[PDB]
């Protein structure tokens, strides 16, 4: 089987393009069809460019499409506009799905992240838990990719990461939350809390006692 | 075969048989005397149904 | 697998869009099951041929 690629977001001002490419992984992109979805937070995904080139009727034109090989990727080109048009845009080819890119409009000037990492609390010890508590605000938008690894590799066991929602100050929030043990607390040198925002990386590292 | 022959020797009939119960030779000797004009008397075998 | 469908269409160019819609059925149709072919031949002269 494939995989289908696309980036995690994008921001664009209003009165200019956008370009958001699907990349398969293995095969050509031509080999099969390839359709473009648009879904609003809280509705149901809608049509906006099916079978590579074709325009569904209501489509206002705008929203063109390439399917040149290139990478094996093929891209989707949004004629410049910030009206509606900032959702989630999905890539589906055959039986599997694109990643999703989000774009919103150019609203408020963009805040870097302040990354906070808070190592688990002496009592959660005592009590064979270990949290992890990684705090993040003062972004924009609400998209952060956190990773956390255990100073030698990637950890993905007990981690929990809030969705970033709007804050009450044209601004956005979220926060990370790593669960462990003592054993596994103290068996690794350090644990980092990193934080990536708008292709900004933002590294914080805590150790025990 | 059939039009080999006809080539061959000027044949006027071509009394014919069979043994095989497949219908559809029929209809291949029924398309061999329309082009041909030579009458053919299918007997027995597969060349025998109505 | 090779499914081979042929034609007895008329003039090649009419048999153009045949090797052209194939490809768009096997586009559709996506498996590593369904790998068509395509073949064709114009309207020779004379019944028996």
């Amino acid at each position: 089987n494939f995989m289908l690629t696309q980036p995690h977001s994008v921001s664009e001002s209003p009165g200019k393009t956008v370009t958001i490419s699907c990349t398969r992984s293995s095969g050509s992109i031509a080999s099969n069809y390839v359709q473009w979805y648009q879904q609003r937070p809280g509705s149901s995904p809608t049509t906006v460019i099916y079978d590579d080139n074709q325009r569904p009727s209501g489509v206002p034109n705008r929203f063109s499409g390439s399917i040149d090989s290139s990478s094996n990727s093929a891209s989707l080109i949004i004629s410049g506009l910030k009206t509606e048009d900032e959702a989630d845009y999905y890539c589906q080819s055959t039986r599997v799905f694109g990643g999703g890119t989000k774009l919103t409009v150019l609203g408020q000037p963009k805040a870097a992240p302040s990354v906070t990492l808070f190592p688990p609390s002496s009592e959660e010890l005592q009590a064979n838990k270990a949290t992890l508590v990684c705090l993040i605000s003062d972004f924009y938008p609400g998209a952060v990719t956190v990773a956390w690894k255990a100073d030698s590799s990637p950890v993905k066991a007990g981690v929990e990461t809030t969705t970033p929602s709007k804050q009450s100050n044209n601004k956005y929030a979220a926060s990370s939350y790593l669960s462990l043990t003592p054993e596994q607390w103290k068996s690794h040198r350090s644990y980092s809390c990193q934080v990536t925002h708008e292709g900004s990386t933002v590294e914080k590292t805590v150790a025990p006692t | 075969h059939v039009c080999d022959l006809m080539s061959g020797a000027r044949i006027h009939g071509l009394v014919f048989g069979d043994d095989t119960d497949q219908e559809a030779v029929a209809q291949m000797l029924d398309f061999i005397s329309s082009h041909t004009f030579v009458p053919i008397l299918g007997i027995h075998g597969g060349a025998s149904m109505i | 697998k090779i499914v081979n469908i042929g034609a007895v269409l008329s003039t090649r160019k009419h048999e153009q869009m045949f090797r052209e819609a194939v490809n768009q059925a096997n586009k559709r149709h996506g498996s590593w099951k369904i790998q068509l072919n395509a073949t064709s031949v114009t309207h020779k002269p004379n019944a028996i041929q």
